[PDB]
């Protein structure tokens, strides 16, 4: 709840993506959007306005294919905690490299993207 | 400052530190005793079992005798770690279904015997979850003491729908003793056991069909695997190799009335409702070292698909280390940037 970047989270309708770096959630780089390295985990929080004008949340949480288990753990884990903090609002999606859905594939007007290599795993 | 992270297992605790990737230090979960009065743990009772009376304080995953169990947290900070327990924040897993009462002795004990300054309790199916990384399926976690088949929906564990199974590892480990008589073997002391159960772990295997197992293996003599015991003798095993482990199928090998693994897990996906199985099914995730016959997955995989909708898509996991995926789980959510929020600290404990 005292995380900076739940702070941040879901305040406004958009796309915010954090990748696990030695378990903690660090936000991506806007320009790198869409392009994941393939020995990481990611989480992702899309929010989306609704006619109430209330928001509606879904968090995404991208494994790559080589990504070391402290990130793929953590990555769950943030999932849950963000969830909460969003009140259990969110509805949570497991994405794998290769295998995500057609929801996910759709915030990126470039598509998916992955490239090689990742930051340095915490264990 | 580094969180202690302490699996309390009915055959073995693991220890460790937060944001290692395996407990270093594994020791049996045993508290001995002089028998003509002191108090040895672990490894070191077993080598004494002569004059000691050994007891296991935790029981089918539950914590029975507190005493003991304080003298197993004491051995396991000073004499494994060798860390100040009242230094360090520390994560305690529990058994599924563990009584609230239960969980407020283990808080009490770490808080006014040990002084820890902050903790955290954990349920060890959703600890392997996590390790497994995801945040929904069924964790069917086998040990020594203890089954459970435990629900999982967008993290948090579904009391209503875990269930809870006797067999288990040490079972297991008394069957093939008990099967090793047709061969001539009578192992029987506390000494043999733990041989045997190295045994087991070392040659057995969760047959596909069962059935069909018994008639290949009866035709030639390729199913027979050997083992050296420790006095150099070597032993034969045959059909014992599949059979033992069978018994996590078919309870009534044991004497028991019990449903076998599959359809617990099968009735514990059942007890959720229709919206979430599918996520369930493709999920099942296995945890802890009774899980670790060669095997077991895809025999599994061929039993709950024939019990479940075939609208359903099966999946079971089984992930190398899923002997340790508890600890595992408990190091990375203890190393978390976050972990300092979801900790008890002494102070609110004593002020409550
Ligand atoms: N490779 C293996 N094959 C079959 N069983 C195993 C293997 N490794 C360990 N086991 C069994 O798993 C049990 C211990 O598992 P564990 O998950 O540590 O239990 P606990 O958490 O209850 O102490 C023991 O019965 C042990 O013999
Ligand atoms: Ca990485
Ligand atoms: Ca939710
Ligand atoms: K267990
Ligand atoms: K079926
Ligand atoms: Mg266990």
């Amino acid at each position: 709840v005292e995380h900076p970047e739940f702070l941040k989270a879901g305040k406004e309708p958009g796309l915010q993506i954090w990748r696990v770096e030695k378990f903690d959630l660090v936000p991506v780089p806007p320009n790198l959007y869409g392009d994941f390295f393939t020995g990481d985990a990611y989480v992702i929080l899309k929010t989306v306005q609704l006619r109430n004008g209330n928001l509606q949340y879904d968090l995404h949480y991208w494994l790559g294919n080589e990504c070391s288990q402290d990130e793929s753990g953590a990555a769950a884990i943030f999932t849950v905690q963000l969830d909460d903090y969003l009140n259990g609002r969110a509805v949570q999606h497991r994405e794998v490299q290769g295998f995500e859905s057609s929801t996910f594939s759709g915030y990126f007007k470039s598509g998916l993207k992955y490239k090689k290599g990742g930051v340095a795993s915490g264990f | 400052v580094q969180a202690l992270v302490v699996d309390n297992g009915s055959g073995n605790v693991k220890a460790g530190v937060a944001g290692d990737d395996a407990p270093r230090s594994v020791f049996p979960s045993i508290v001995g005793r002089p028998k003509n009065p002191d108090a040895y743990v672990g490894d070191e009772a077993q080598t004494k079992r002569g004059i000691l009376t050994l007891k296991y304080p935790i029981e089918h995953g539950i914590v029975t005798n507190w005493d003991d169990m304080e003298k197993i947290w004491h051995h396991t900070f000073y004499n494994e770690l060798r860390a100040a327990p009242e230094e360090h924040p520390v994560l305690l897993t529990e058994a599924p279904l563990n009584p609230k009462g239960n969980r407020e002795r283990m808080t009490q004990i770490m808080f006014e015997s040990f002084n820890v300054p902050a903790m955290y309790v954990a349920i060890q199916a959703v600890l392997s979850l996590y390790s497994s990384g995801r945040t929904t399926g069924i964790v069917l976690d086998s040990g020594d003491g203890v089954s459970h088949t435990v629900p999982i929906y967008e993290g948090y564990a579904l009391p209503h729908a875990i269930m809870r199974l006797d067999l288990a590892g040490r079972d297991l480990t008394e069957y093939l003793m008990k099967i090793l008589h047709e061969r001539g073997y009578g192992f029987s002391t506390s000494a043999e056991k733990e041989i045997v159960r190295d045994i087991k772990e070392k040659l057995c295997y969760i047959a596909l069909n069962f059935d069909e197992e018994m008639k290949t293996s009866e035709q030639s003599s390729d199913i027979e695997k050997s083992y050296e015991l420790p006095d150099g003798n070597i032993i034969t095993v045959g059909n014992e190799r599949f059979r033992c482990p069978e018994a996590l199928f078919q309870p009534s090998f044991l004497g028991k009335e019990a449903a076998g693994i599959h359809t617990t897990t099968f009735n514990s996906i059942k007890k959720c409702d229709v919206d979430i199985r599918k996520d369930l099914y493709g999920n099942i995730v296995l945890s802890g070292g009774t899980t670790m016959y060669e095997g077991i997955g895809e025999r599994l995989t061929r039993d709950i698909t024939t019990l479940a909708p075939s609208t359903m898509k099966i999946k079971v996991v089984a992930p190398p280390e899923r002997k340790y995926s508890v600890w595992i789980g408990g190091s990375i959510l203890s190393s978390l940037s976050t972990f300092q929020q979801m900790w008890i600290t002494k102070e609110e404990y004593d002020e409550s």
